[PDB]
């Protein structure tokens, strides 16, 4: 309904889906007056290095 | 270095084209639409002499 | 080939499901003027339709 | 156009765009049923009234 | 309330499809299919929207 190509019929007769090139959004945690910070990758297992 | 193509007699265009009604007293100017043909194409020959 | 007809008698060539190459086509043209509205002049060379 | 023979109700469709005349049939795709899919393009010179 | 949250998210997920007066909803297609000086204006319009 949102005018996006959900899938495709290829020339071999094999149908395929395409969704997105999803990449992990990142948040940062930081503490004032102790100059320390760390990074969080949400909704993803520890797979992206 | 290209002579195989031919050339027409002369350039020509339609400076005035109109429709006259049955009363022969009211004049309708013509408008050509996007990628269409005027009614005056049906009345003007291939070349204007 | 042929004779280029008049401006009010223009010949239209339509292309669907084939291959074009303006590299072998625009080179043989002595183009006086090259304007492209709502589109770049290089878009017709590369982008597919 | 070669089509098969049957006793099934079908649909025939005539329309036009600036591309030319577009002719539609239901036999090519939804022969077991009734839809309307594109099967012919016609290089007309002008729109039909 | 659940549908309210869902439609609030669908507001964000839907308005990317809207061109906001531009000619295409893909910025990469905009910068590929157009020359820089007018694609700057088109991008500026869609950024404003
Ligand atoms: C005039 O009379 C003739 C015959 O008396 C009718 O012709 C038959 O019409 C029916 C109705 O469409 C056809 O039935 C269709 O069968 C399909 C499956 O058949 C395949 O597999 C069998 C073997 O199992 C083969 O023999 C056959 O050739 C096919 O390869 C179904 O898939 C069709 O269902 C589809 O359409 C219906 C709606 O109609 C949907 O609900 C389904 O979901 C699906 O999309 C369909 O049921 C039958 O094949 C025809 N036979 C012949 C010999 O032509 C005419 O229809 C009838 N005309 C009128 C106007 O009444
Ligand atoms: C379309 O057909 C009509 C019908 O013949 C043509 O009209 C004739 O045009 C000639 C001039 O070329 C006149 O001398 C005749 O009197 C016209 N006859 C009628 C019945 O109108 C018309 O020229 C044709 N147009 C094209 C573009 O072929
Ligand atoms: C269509 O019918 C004509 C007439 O008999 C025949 O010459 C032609 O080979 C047919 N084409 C196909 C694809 O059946």
């Amino acid at each position: 309904a949102y005018q996006n190509l959900v899938g495709y019929y290829s020339d071999d007769g094999n149908y395929y889906c395409l969704r997105a090139c999803v990449s992990v959004p990142v948040s940062v945690i930081y503490d004032k007056e102790t100059k320390t910070h760390a990074t969080l990758f949400g909704s993803v297992a520890c797979e992206h290095i | 270095n290209l002579t195989t193509i031919t050339k027409p007699l002369k350039y020509s265009y339609i400076n005035k084209c109109s429709r006259l009604l049955s009363d022969d007293r009211t004049e309708v100017p013509q408008l050509v639409n996007a990628n269409q043909y005027s009614p005056c194409v049906s009345i003007v020959p291939s070349t204007v002499w | 080939s042929g004779t280029p007809p008049q401006v009010y008698n223009f010949k239209r060539l339509v292309f669907t499901n084939c291959n074009y190459n303006l590299t072998k086509l625009l080179s043989l043209f002595s183009v006086n003027d090259f304007t492209c509205s709502q589109i770049s002049p290089a878009a017709i060379a590369s982008n597919c339709y | 156009y070669n089509i098969t023979e049957d006793e099934i109700l079908e649909w025939f469709g005539i329309t036009q765009t600036a591309q030319g005349v577009h002719l539609f049939s239901s036999r090519y795709v939804d022969l077991y049923g009734g839809n309307m899919f594109q099967f012919a393009t016609l290089p007309v010179y002008d729109t039909i009234k | 309330a659940v549908n309210n949250n869902a439609q609030a998210l669908s507001k964000l997920a839907s308005e990317l499809s809207n061109t906001f007066g531009a000619i295409s909803a893909s910025i990469g297609d905009i910068i590929q299919r157009l020359d820089p000086p007018e694609q700057d204006a088109q991008i500026d319009r869609l950024i404003n929207g």
